């Protein structure tokens, strides 16, 4: 499982995009018999924490996820090819950063609600 | 090694601007340069750390900075609590002392 | 035009600070709870990436300094207790045949034990250092003290339980990777851009020595000279040697174990006495790679000190003996060997040694309140073979002659000692979730 | 995230209805580093059991969930607007912790095995 | 919960398909109070571990999922007859067990990363 | 027409008993092992929401009773034990200038101590209280030994560990939420009209003490009266201020601290001596506050027990010297204090006040079985400032006059102390999974 773990860490963001199954098997697993446990816990906490979030936007299940979010050209004005061929996931990361929890927020809030809401409506006509 | 003037002089109300020179090349040893006070019969107390930093508590009429070998402390608002003495410190070396007189 | 795409798998990560387990292929590091090693561990190579590291903040130093602490604790939780011996010891020079390096450094002392049965009690006699004795009076009434009577309360080792350092790993939990840099001419501190992903460390073996760094890495081409501010002589400077210097290390004296029975199941083990000669410890170092090494050493230093600086080598000005001296344990024994012939040079720009080494039986690990070991005595003769890979050296501040550089031998805070180990590892944590423009809009 | 938990505890079932995420957000986090400890690991089986049933049923990854479970009168008589309107969760939970675990059974045997093997024989024609 | 978990163990495999909420549900739950908890714990990783195995390939929040790998006669050369009317799980799973990662790396490289990407680019025509 | 539709995240509770965990901002409740707190932590008013509380059947205060029980042991696990000190005492009366009301409260006693050194004996005296000291035989011969002796094993405080009670916090974890009833003329037990829910409770000092509840939470507008059975004389009333009422607690003796070398690494901390008088400890409530604060409660009272009936306070009727005086910790000193003019007075429907106080040294917690505490000497002069924020009454039952209620303290039981600040908060289990009909059909 191990194998190949964070090798596009360097790569471009297409490249990389293409190896995220390689990342997302490698998040899951005497007081020294209880602070391994406690590590075990936590690691848990943050697999569930991100599929949560993943849940309340509707993308439980996937590993690329289309949403309704438009994109803010105050989050970011770079083109697609200076984002996924030009450039690497952290230097992304470390950009926005700054912006992720309006993302987030937008994710979780206008989309999401709004569309289960209007499925809820859709199924009884 | 660091020297500095053998005394300054001020007005109440106006600044004063002690100069700490050191005979070594710059090679980014002067990062950390530190100024001290020393009222006549007592122990040191650190007015600024850093060139240009203060500790908590310490009124913001010190303050420091730096130009390649020299550094600068600037006593802007000299009171009458102000006849000390001032040492610039680079690690262990100390400076070799300004009496700052009011008038 | 464009839209919010969620990613899940992001190899991206963050700084953090976790509790990182361990892995390893009777013992002090307990083994048993530590999980067994997997043969062939993976190496990945990030290409493309340059990482920050810093060793002078790395949270594997500080933890692995606190799991030495508890597991040695841990290890000493079982054993004997020998609170009885603090009692009035009479005390008299050895009458065998002592070398003038020994005479007076080994008592032969008399005391009253107790025994298996509270009524009774028994008369017996132990070999004894002169670095574990204290006069009880400043009169010659020849009654003296174990020295920790007074302040710490003394636990023997088990004699079962071996001192030998063994390799041991620390591997990331699930959600955390450890980054190696690769750079072969690391500083310490800053870019990376050779770095790779481990799921454990390399076997680093938990060696508690001061002054030198024993049977660690080896630098891989040049000798490494790493300090956290170069300018600061309050802090200490990490050699990595690209060459090990091979020490050899004795104890000549061939010891007994005699077993005294102090209460209904406790046994402490006395040194009893010695068959033969008594002769000093010492270690021995070739003259000739001991003085290339140095001026490897002095050659690597001249690039922070300047290319027509004096770079001189001199014994540890002050502390306690396990600083002042070169302490570690090997064979079972506790060596502090003196070190005043290693660094001892002055080198301008233009055989063997032997160190003597004194024993002690009453060891106060780290510097615990409250807390003593006795090392039981090893039977036989030892023998030790070890490779000295650096040093820990401080620079003499203060100087008035700004030509020449001084520095002398430190350490006693193992801190440094592990951290020229885990100077190459970095724990990070995985952040898998990332968002990201594209052209994709959700039906 | 804690900010406006519960609420809408005291408002209508409509309006309560709209803050799920809120709700959502909050089930997920020396004998005291032990006792601690259970309490997360506690916390982390409430969630997947209640995930599970949410698999069990057709509702993964789903808030709102539409079913094919017909209501019975039995279990409520109450009009829409006497549920949804005039009514809040707490009062709802009250009357029908008698019939839970009936339509528990329905949703979980008939509705959505039935659903799933029509699905496996719908894509083999 | 528990009732009729494992009966149909001994059933053939197509009747031994419908039982499968029975075993889903039964996978989810002084030193006696740490190694119970660590199995607690265990018993979670393993659950999601599983989960995660059903989300990276297109089978989140189904017990019954149809996939695009074609079955290989070197897996098993046996009709559909003599494995779902005329055998059971158990041995089933013996004979598969000497093929079971090969699917499992067809279920995880190939489909569903292509389904996804393909996915990714039809909705943005 | 309807069909079943599921809704994850609905705001519905079930009543629950969980362990709740710890938020505090050397110390006997741990603190380093309790999570650090938040600032600045979430309040959420519930608006329309009735919820029904119960104090009396609060699984809270059973689990801060075992939490501080606990911490209790906890603090003293690691502590020097003194079970050498079971030893003939030598007593005598002191000889400085003692107080008539110190005349024999305080004696001087000679006994053999053991040394670091187990065949050695130390001649030392100690300062002891009368009310932890016994006569060994009835007979004149001056021979006494320590009160625990025969029946409980004793260890000394650690003395760089506080007593001063810090606030804590009790945590719901997640999945579980802490109602707070915010009605402030609440009587404990029924419907709350206004409930918020709370990260965590306020600051709770878990302060022992009996008959008054000293640095406790004040009632916002009037004096609450609360009792699970107002006619039940066997349950505790609970009287929570809306005014504090001071009380200032000393210690005048000038106290020195005399440390003895017991063990190889064990100090024993006696008093040794008093410099300058001896006088009696004792505690000062202003007259007028107090009598306002009593008026306050008599007509709270007779809300219960009717207009016209006589409301009389007396003093405990019996029990321990903890139940009968108001015992409590400050400064490190555990001072019992004399209530019996705090309860003088009938008040019929129509200065300073000094309480003497004894010490003790040897404290028995709580009512555990074969554990002793002894309580070292603290330097100087104390000097102690509290607020009584509460009192905890016991009717007298039995009463051959229907015209007059009697009302005494009580205490002992340190439930009833927590749980006059848990009574305001509740724990539930969240329940975010429910099934409603709406008119969506999958398809
Ligand atoms: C640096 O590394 C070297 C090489 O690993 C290391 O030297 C080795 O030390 C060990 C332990 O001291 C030696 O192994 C011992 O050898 C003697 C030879 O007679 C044996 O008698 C010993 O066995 C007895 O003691 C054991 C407990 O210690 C018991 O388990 C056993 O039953 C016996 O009673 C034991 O095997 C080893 O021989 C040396 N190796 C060499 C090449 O000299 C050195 O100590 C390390 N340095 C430091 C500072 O740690
Ligand atoms: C109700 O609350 C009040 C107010 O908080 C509280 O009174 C306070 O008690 C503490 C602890 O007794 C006092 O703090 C002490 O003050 C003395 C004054 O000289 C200091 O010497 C003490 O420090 C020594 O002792 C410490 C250990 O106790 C050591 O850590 C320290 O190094 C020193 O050796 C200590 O600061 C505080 O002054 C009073 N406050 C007032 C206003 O009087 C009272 O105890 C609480 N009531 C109850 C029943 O708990
Ligand atoms: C240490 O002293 C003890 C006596 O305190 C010595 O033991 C005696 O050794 C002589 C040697 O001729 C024997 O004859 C005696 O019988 C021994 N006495 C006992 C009580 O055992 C011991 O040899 C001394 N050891 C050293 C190394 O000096
Ligand atoms: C308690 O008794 C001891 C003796 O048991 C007293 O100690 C003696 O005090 C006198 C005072 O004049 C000294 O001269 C002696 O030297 C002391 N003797 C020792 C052995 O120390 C002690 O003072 C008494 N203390 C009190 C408070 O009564
Ligand atoms: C690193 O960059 C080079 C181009 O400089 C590229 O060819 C190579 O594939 C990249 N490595 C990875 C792992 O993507
Ligand atoms: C983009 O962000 C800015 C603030 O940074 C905001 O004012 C603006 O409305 C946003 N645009 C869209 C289209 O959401
Ligand atoms: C977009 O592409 C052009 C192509 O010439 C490039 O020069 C430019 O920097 C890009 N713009 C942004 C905002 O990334
Ligand atoms: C967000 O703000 C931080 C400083 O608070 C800055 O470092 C970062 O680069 C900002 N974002 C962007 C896109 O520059
Ligand atoms: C015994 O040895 C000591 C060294 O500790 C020495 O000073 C002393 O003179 C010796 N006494 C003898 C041989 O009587
Ligand atoms: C042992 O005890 C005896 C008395 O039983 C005493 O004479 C002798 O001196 C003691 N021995 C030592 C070595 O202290
Ligand atoms: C490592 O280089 C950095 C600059 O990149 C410098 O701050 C640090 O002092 C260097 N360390 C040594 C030992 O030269
Ligand atoms: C030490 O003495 C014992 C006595 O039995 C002997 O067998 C052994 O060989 C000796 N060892 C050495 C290294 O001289
Ligand atoms: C150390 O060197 C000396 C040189 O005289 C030699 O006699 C001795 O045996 C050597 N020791 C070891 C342990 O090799
Ligand atoms: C150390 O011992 C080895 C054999 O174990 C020997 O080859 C080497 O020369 C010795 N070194 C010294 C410095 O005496
Ligand atoms: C040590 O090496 C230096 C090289 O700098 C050389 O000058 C010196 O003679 C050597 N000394 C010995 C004893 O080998
Ligand atoms: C260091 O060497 C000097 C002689 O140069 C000596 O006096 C001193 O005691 C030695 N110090 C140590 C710690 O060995
Ligand atoms: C140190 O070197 C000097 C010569 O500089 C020599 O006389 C002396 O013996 C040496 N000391 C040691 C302890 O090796
Ligand atoms: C010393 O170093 C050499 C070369 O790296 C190595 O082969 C040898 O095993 C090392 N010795 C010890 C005792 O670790
Ligand atoms: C409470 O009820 C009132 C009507 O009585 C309503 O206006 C208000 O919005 C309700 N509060 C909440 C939080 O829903
Ligand atoms: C509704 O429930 C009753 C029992 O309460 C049952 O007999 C009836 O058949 C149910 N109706 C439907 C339509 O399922
Ligand atoms: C349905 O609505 C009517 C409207 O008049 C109301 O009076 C009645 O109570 C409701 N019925 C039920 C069963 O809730
Ligand atoms: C279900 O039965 C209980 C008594 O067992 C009763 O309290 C509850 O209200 C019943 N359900 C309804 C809808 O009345
Ligand atoms: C066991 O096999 C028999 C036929 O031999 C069949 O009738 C029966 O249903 C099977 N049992 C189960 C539990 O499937
Ligand atoms: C089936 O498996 C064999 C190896 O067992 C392989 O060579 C062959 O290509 C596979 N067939 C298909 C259609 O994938
Ligand atoms: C398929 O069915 C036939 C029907 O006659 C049966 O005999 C045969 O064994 C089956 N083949 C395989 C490969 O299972
Ligand atoms: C897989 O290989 C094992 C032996 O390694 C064998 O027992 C098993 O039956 C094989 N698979 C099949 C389908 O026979
Ligand atoms: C000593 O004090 C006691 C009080 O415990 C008293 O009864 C007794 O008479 C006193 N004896 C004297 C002063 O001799
Ligand atoms: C202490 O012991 C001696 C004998 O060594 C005895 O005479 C004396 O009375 C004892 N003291 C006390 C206070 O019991
Ligand atoms: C609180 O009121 C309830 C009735 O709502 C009653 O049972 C209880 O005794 C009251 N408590 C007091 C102290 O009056
Ligand atoms: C208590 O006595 C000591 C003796 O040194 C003195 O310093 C201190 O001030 C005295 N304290 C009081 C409160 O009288
Ligand atoms: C208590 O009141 C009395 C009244 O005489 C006074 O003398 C004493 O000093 C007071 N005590 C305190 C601690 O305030
Ligand atoms: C208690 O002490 C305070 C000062 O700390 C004082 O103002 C107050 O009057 C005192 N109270 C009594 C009842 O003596
Ligand atoms: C106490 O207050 C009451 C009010 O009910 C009053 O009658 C009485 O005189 C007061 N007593 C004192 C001593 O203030
Ligand atoms: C209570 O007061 C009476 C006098 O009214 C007294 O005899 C009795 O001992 C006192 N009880 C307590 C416990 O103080
Ligand atoms: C109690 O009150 C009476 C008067 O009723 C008074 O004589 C007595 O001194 C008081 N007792 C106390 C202990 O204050
Ligand atoms: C006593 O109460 C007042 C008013 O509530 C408060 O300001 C003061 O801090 C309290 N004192 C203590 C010691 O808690």
């Amino acid at each position: 499982v191990f194998l190949g773990f964070l090798g596009a860490a360097g790569s471009t963001m297409g490249a990389a995009s293409m190896t995220l199954t390689v990342q997302a098997r490698n998040l899951l697993s005497t007081v020294w018999g209880i602070k391994q446990l406690q590590a075990r816990v936590l690691a848990v906490e943050r697999y569930l924490r991100d599929q949560q979030l993943l849940g309340i936007w509707g993308c439980s299940g996937k590993l690329i996820c289309c949403t309704n979010v438009p994109w803010n050209s105050s989050w970011s004005n770079r083109n697609l090819s200076e984002i996924w061929d030009n450039m690497t996931w952290l230097q992304w990361d470390k950009e926005i950063s700054n912006y992720t929890q309006i993302i987030y927020g937008l994710l979780e809030e206008s989309q999401n609600q709004q569309e289960k809401n209007e499925q809820d409506l859709l199924a009884l006509d | 090694a660091l020297t500095q003037p053998p005394s300054a002089s001020g007005s109440p109300g106006q600044s004063v601007t002690i100069s700490c020179t050191g005979t070594s090349s710059d090679v980014g040893g002067y990062n950390y340069v530190s100024w001290y006070q020393q009222h006549p019969g007592k122990a040191p107390k650190v007015i600024i750390y850093e060139v240009s930093k203060r500790p908590s508590g310490v009124p913001d009429r010190f303050s420091g900075s730096k130009s390649g070998n020299t550094a600068s402390l600037t006593v802007s608002g000299l009171q009458a609590d102000d006849e000390a003495d001032y040492y610039c410190s680079s690690y262990e070396v100390f400076g070799t002392g300004t009496k700052v007189t009011v008038l | 035009n464009l839209w919010v795409t969620v990613y899940y798998g992001v190899p991206v990560w963050k700084d953090a600070e976790t509790t990182l387990f361990c892995a390893s292929d009777h013992n002090v590091w307990a083994t048993h709870a530590c999980v067994p090693t997997d043969p062939n561990p993976q190496e990945i190579h990030l290409e493309n990436v340059t990482e920050e590291f810093n060793m002078w903040k790395n949270n594997m130093v500080e933890q692995m300094h606190t799991d030495i602490i508890s597991l040695w604790d841990q290890s000493l939780k079982p054993c004997v207790k020998l609170t009885p011996l603090c009692v009035t010891l009479q005390c008299t020079n050895v009458t065998n045949n002592i070398t003038d390096d020994m005479r007076g450094e080994l008592k032969n002392c008399s005391f009253n034990m107790t025994t298996e049965l509270r009524d009774k009690r028994q008369k017996v006699h132990a070999l004894f250092y002169k670095l574990d004795i204290v006069p009880i009076n400043e009169n010659q009434n020849t009654s003296y003290r174990l020295i920790n009577c007074n302040t710490a309360a003394i636990t023997q080792a088990c004699p079962k339980v071996s001192f030998e350092p063994i390799p041991i790993h620390y591997c990331a939990p699930a959600g955390f990777a450890i980054l190696k840099c690769k750079d072969k001419k690391f500083n310490g501190t800053g870019p990376c851009p050779s770095v790779s992903t481990v799921q454990c460390t390399h076997g680093i073996k938990p060696v508690v020595s001061t002054q030198l760094l024993l049977n660690g890495s080896l630098a891989e081409e040049e000798v490494m000279i790493r300090s956290k501010d170069i300018r600061n002589n309050a802090k200490n400077i990490l050699v990595q040697f690209n060459t090990p210097v091979q020490i050899n290390c004795t104890r000549p004296n061939n010891n007994t174990r005699k077993s005294i029975r102090i209460g209904p199941g406790q046994w402490f083990y006395a040194t009893g006495d010695i068959i033969g000669d008594i002769r000093q410890a010492h270690c021995n170092v070739s003259k000739a790679t001991w003085n290339e090494t140095l001026g490897k050493v002095v050659k690597q230093l001249r690039k922070h000190f300047g290319n027509n600086t004096i770079i001189r080598f001199a014994n540890s000005s002050g502390g306690d003996l396990e600083v002042t001296t070169h302490s570690f344990n090997c064979g079972g024994e506790f060596f502090y060997c003196d070190t005043s012939g290693l660094f001892n040079s002055t080198w301008i720009s233009n055989d063997s040694i032997t160190l003597p080494c004194r024993i002690k039986q009453i060891i106060n690990m780290w510097q615990r309140i409250g807390q003593a070991m006795y090392a039981p005595p090893i039977q036989g003769v030892i023998r030790c073979v070890s490779n000295i890979t650096g040093l820990i050296l401080t620079r003499d501040g203060g100087s008035t002659d700004s030509t020449t550089e001084t520095f002398r031998p430190s350490g006693g805070d193992m801190r440094d000692n592990w951290r020229s180990e885990l100077y190459k590892y970095k724990v990070v944590k995985i952040e898998p979730l990332g968002v990201a423009p594209t052209r994709c809009k959700r039906r």
